[PDB]
RNA sequence: GGCCCAUUCGGGUCUUGUAAUUGGAAUGAGUACAAUGUAAAUACCUUAACGAGGAACAAUUGGAGGGCAAGUCUGGUGCCAG
RNA sequence: UUGCCGUUGCUAUGGC
């Protein structure tokens, strides 16, 4: 048997490696090291922060006050929001116009202050890819992020563009380009309590910035299609993923170095497993992230799929996957173009042209046991992780977002142990890249806030 | 613009000192540029501009990033006291030729 | 690197040829370096294939070879047998330099105008301007093949020739 | 008054015959000499160019009836 | 050019620093530079370490002791001002100097083998030490072997550890130097291979020499404070 | 009109040539600001300015074959052979 | 509660 024997030859090898528990125990360099270690300074930012936070299970699901406040505004596509340590949201749509909201009145519905709308205007002079240093907007803002301390809104889109506006007046203060022809900016995410933003640029590109010193730090290169989403919490860290090479990447961005994580699930196995006693099958593309602590986090793909991740295993650790259900199939009024029901019956092939909903929006709360997953299934999701890591539970649903969840995130109130949240998600009617999106069933273009208590 | 990064922020309190390695970060600039560099870091850090000190700089190939050893003093006195004849003929003050015979 | 057995026959002068030519090669070394590597590499694989099943060098080293085969690009993913090894040969090998995957990706016109983008600096795997034209790209530098930001064909201040020209005309 | 040296003096290419800018550069030569082989490959073949252009206009240059260029067996 | 104690990177320099004399040997200690410099590293070279010992922060054994060579040997509790470094170091079990930091009341004191009691002149008895500390008159019960505990502020014994069967002893010497657990066995033979025999975690066996072993201890409480893993 | 085969007669094939004109792009050797490096200096690394049309900013070496004069030499059965 | 437009509430919905 050549794998056995490949395992025992391998398992021999680590055996003769380790020769080439007592009461004393004590490694020289190790505490010489330690010793450094109570030297040193800097125990603020790297923290390798776990679940501090388990309140999964605590809070109310079932009864959460939600109201989808719609605007007009044509196919929204991000949502950027604010606390420091009152509270502003951000919007932005596909029809150029980012737009600030006040939601600190939290038991009612947000309020709009003001407008910034790019358009037709902001086209360069130039068709030249580095006088690309316009104000505004020309075509398709596709992220917003705000800054962790509040000064600044910072946004960008298919104009490659990074154009980063004041808070308090919505006003253009720099403008960055990204200095190439295909490099549209499709995240961004600035690192927790900081001042430093990563954005992921369709050229398997991710640039990282110092925003209140208008400076570029380091670009760094490695997916292999278009780095869909990204997702950064306090440490230097960041996670980024790309869409159809089915990987998903985590950077040292001082070290500039990489630990990659591939999927590899395949509906041969998968239904020799169910065939030991089933509409589940491979994978399209990985989407969406959100690091969940320091040690995990979880990705949304395009088949449905959530799977949870940790920072030691390539292989994810635990997966989920229908988390929003299969689409409706195309009519019988709307398929063949026969006559008879039987024709156009035969030509659904039964069940191999079903197609499950992709999950288009993940949000996990930072250190805590719980996150939101949003397709246009029309509910969100809520799941908790449960406390030994390795799997998570759908909690309950949030059934008043009809449309796409282009984005979703919270907004937290109350103290350590009676807290109250309201979920904002960005619901359009389209997808937040393009369009693909056919039977829009009763969708509007809105921003679902939900109330959840305890 | 000349961008700025500490890593690994150690304190002697023997030699009354605090010590860190330094990446220097110039896109689309040449170098380190080392006496605007101090001037960062005495800004970054307290004033002291006269006791924080640099020397080990090497760029990595194609330019942006470069890696120094960034040591910065309490006390321009006690710098002048710690820091080494020649880095003070580089940066600060002192100046003494040696005798040139055989 | 070495030269072969019989290096002056009618076959191997035309062989040269239409390697020099295909690959826009500047002489006979570049061919005779791939290939003298490419001979260690299959006598190789002759050997691990003389070995038998179950060996402890043909399962270790068979399968050490062919991943990092795979990985260098000579080599698809699905056929991951030691036989392939042999099958392989010398184009498949400076297929993967990077004047012919300029060439394919379409940056240039033809394989000589793909050796002077190189050569000229205007071509970047990743973050680092490669200039030599006999690289041997791997299967993850593959896609990251791009226009360096340093040069007027990426998006950078046009050189030399063209201010000049652009400053005469103002003049 | 400083009598400069000249390039017969200085470079010493003493009466060479007429030679070639395509010998001039190595790869420039492999580049054109394979171009005459390939130029010559459509006179020995016949080379498949890449099928039908446009409409089918003719052969173009002529049709043989008594020549038969198909290899025997035996 | 380097021994195996001093855990020393290789990538260091060519001429090693030789100590000078002291109280130690030379083959069983570690000298200031490769203490401070190259090992808890609170200097760059030898020019900052002959800096930071002209201002005498150091103070080994209770007294200041400016040198760069000096012999520091098995546990002189090197003493910082600043930060109030109280540093005991050991031997670990691979053959190295395991410095452990301690607290005040226990750098207040060492313990040292003693190794020969003499009626040297004037009716005056008398005990050294592996440092040497010739301190006046202990008790009649004195042996080789055992274990005095000095004053570190004057120089007198304060406390005695007698050796027998059944006492926590470390070894620095031979084949098993560095290795505490002090009971499987007991022998005393009449020339060589003579000690008292350590365990391990599955109580093991180990011969060695009776001057390469001194005893810290009793069976599960020595003052000294240990380090951990 | 070029090319290919063949001892011969001949055969096979096809956009191929030209010190023809011409166009704007590219940059590298060189010349050089620096800063970095280093006891100091060199070098590597990073890098603004200039730098191509005979791109004269002028790579070789060896081989195969011609052709020409109011020219010269030799032979001898005109005008030829060498 | 918005680009219009409808039911509107004296606030929620649904068609482009």
């Amino acid at each position: 048997n050549p794998a056995d024997k490949r395992r025992r030859l391998a398992k021999q090898y680590l055996e003769n490696l380790k020769s080439e528990d007592e009461y004393n125990n004590f490694d020289a360099g190790d505490l010489d090291k330690d010793i450094i270690a109570s030297r040193l300074k800097e125990d603020v930012a790297e923290q390798q922060g776990r679940v501090f936070r388990y309140f999964g299970d605590k809070l109310l699901i079932s009864e959460a006050k939600q109201s989808f406040t719609r605007v007009g505004e044509n196919n929204l596509t991000c949502i950027s929001c604010f606390q420091p340590v009152r509270l502003f949201a951000y919007t932005v749509s596909k029809d150029l116009q980012l737009t600030k909201y006040d939601i600190t009145d939290f038991s009612k519905r947000p309020k709009k202050l003001k407008y910034a709308k790019g358009g037709a205007k902001y086209i360069p002079t130039s068709k030249h890819e580095y006088e690309n240093t316009t104000e505004g907007h020309y075509d398709e803002i596709l992220t917003v992020a705000a800054s962790p301390d509040g000064k600044y809104v910072v946004t960008g889109g298919r104009d490659r563009k990074l154009i980063v506006w004041s808070t308090e007046s919505l006003s253009p203060v720099k403008v960055i380009p990204t200095k190439d022809r295909r490099g549209e900016v499709l995240s961004l995410a600035f690192r927790k309590n900081s001042d430093q933003l990563y954005a992921s640029c369709a050229d398997f590109k991710i640039r990282t910035y110092s925003i209140n010193q208008f400076s570029q730090l380091e670009i760094l290169y490695g997916h292999h299609d278009i780095v869909e989403d990204i997702s950064a919490l306090a440490m230097e860290r960041c996670v980024t993923v790309g869409a159809r090479d089915r990987t998903a990447m985590l950077w040292k961005i001082p070290d500039e170095t990489r630990l990659t994580f591939r999927g590899g699930d395949e509906p041969q196995k998968l239904l020799r497993r169910w065939m030991k006693e089933p509409l589940f099958f491979c994978e399209g593309s990985i989407d969406v992230v959100s690091m969940v602590d320091d040690f995990h986090f979880i990705t949304g793909s395009d088949n449905g799929n959530i799977c949870l991740w940790s920072l030691a295993k390539k292989k994810p650790i635990f997966t989920e996957r229908i988390a929003h259900g299969i689409l409706p199939e195309p009519s019988f009024n709307d398929i063949s173009g026969e006559t008879d029901e039987e024709l156009r019956k035969r030509q659904l092939q039964g069940k191999k042209l079903l197609q499950p909903f992709w999950i288009t929006s993940l949000y996990a709360i930072p250190y805590s046991n719980v996150f939101i997953s949003g397709s246009w299934s029309g509910s969100l999701k809520v799941w908790k992780i449960s406390d030994n890591l390795r799997s998570f539970e759908l909690l309950g649903e949030l059934s008043g977002a009809k449309g796409v969840v282009t984005k979703i995130q919270v907004v937290e109130s109350g103290k350590h142990g009676k807290e109250k949240f309201r979920i904002l998600a960005s619901i359009a009617k389209e997808h937040r890249l393009g369009r693909w999106i056919a039977n829009v069933s009763g969708a509007r273009n809105g921003i679902y806030s939900a109330v959840i208590d305890q | 613009a000349v961008t700025i990064r500490t890593r690994k922020v150690i304190s002697n309190p023997l030699l009354a000192r605090k010590q860190f390695v330094v990446d220097v970060l110039h896109p689309n600039r040449a170098n380190v540029s080392k006496d605007e560099l101090r001037e960062k870091l005495a800004e970054v850090y307290k004033a002291e501009k006269d006791a924080v000190s640099v020397f080990g700089f090497r760029t990595q190939f194609g330019g942006g990033k470069s890696v120094g050893f960034g040591l910065v003093y309490n006390s321009v006195a006690e710098a002048k006291k710690f820091e080494p004849t020649y880095r003070l003929v580089r940066y600060g003050l002192a100046e003494k030729v040696e005798k040139a015979s055989r | 690197y070495s030269t072969p057995k019989r290096p002056y026959e009618s076959s191997r002068l035309d062989a040269e040829l239409k390697l020099a030519g295909e690959f826009g090669l500047k002489n006979k070394k570049e061919i005779y370096r791939i290939s003298f590597q490419l001979s260690k590499i299959r006598r190789a694989a002759r050997d691990l294939l003389t070995r038998d099943e179950k060996d402890p060098k043909r399962l270790f080293e068979g399968n050490a070879l062919i991943r990092r085969l795979v990985r260098v690009g000579v080599l698809s993913e699905d056929k991951k047998k030691l036989d392939y090894v042999l099958a392989l040969k010398v184009e498949d090998f400076l297929e993967r330099r990077l004047q012919t995957q300029v060439y394919k990706l379409g940056l240039a016109k033809s394989v000589h105008h793909a050796r002077v983008l190189i050569t000229q600096r205007h071509i970047a795997v990743g973050k680092q301007i490669v200039n030599i034209p006999s690289f041997m790209v791997r299967l993850d530098s593959e896609k990251h093949i791009d226009f360096a930001p340093t040069s007027p064909f990426g998006g950078a201040r046009p050189g030399r020739v063209a201010r000049r020209n652009a400053a005469r005309k103002a003049e | 008054g400083k009598r400069a040296i000249n390039y017969q003096i200085l470079k010493n290419k003493g009466l060479t015959p007429k030679r070639n800018k395509d010998n001039r550069n190595s790869r420039v030569k492999k580049r054109k000499k394979y171009q005459k082989a390939q130029k010559k490959l459509k006179s020995v073949r016949a080379v498949y160019s890449g099928g039908q252009s446009g409409v089918y206009e003719g052969e173009k240059t002529g049709i043989k009836k008594g020549l038969t260029r198909s290899v025997k067996f035996k | 050019a380097a021994p195996h104690h001093w855990l020393l990177d290789k990538l260091s320099g060519c001429y090693a620093p030789r100590p000078s004399a002291g109280p130690h040997k030379l083959r069983e200690s570690l000298p200031l530079i490769v203490f401070l410099r190259n090992r808890l590293k609170y200097a760059l070279n030898g020019r900052e370490v002959k800096a930071i010992l002209m201002q005498r922060h150091v103070k080994v054994d209770g007294k200041v002791r400016t040198d760069t060579t000096y012999p520091a040997g098995f546990m002189d509790v090197i003493t910082l001002d600043a930060t109030n470094e109280n540093f005991r170091l050991v031997y670990d079990v691979k053959g190295r100097f395991a410095v452990h930091r301690i607290t005040d009341e226990e750098a207040s004191y060492k313990l040292g083998k003693v190794k020969k009691v003499q009626l040297g002149k004037k009716g005056v008895p008398y005990v050294v030490t592996h440092d040497g500390r010739t301190i006046r008159y202990p008790d009649p019960n004195i042996k080789v072997n055992d274990t005095v505990k000095i004053d570190l502020a004057s120089g007198k014994i304060t406390d005695f550890i007698k050796f027998d069967a059944g006492k926590l002893v470390y070894v620095t010497g031979g084949r098993n130097l560095g290795r505490i657990g002090t009971i499987v066995h007991k022998e005393r033979h009449d020339g060589g291979f003579d000690l008292v025999h350590i365990k391990d975690s599955l109580d093991n066996t180990f011969v060695t020499r009776l001057n390469n072993v001194f005893v810290i201890g009793e069976q599960g409480k020595p003052y000294i404070s240990l380090p951990k893993g």
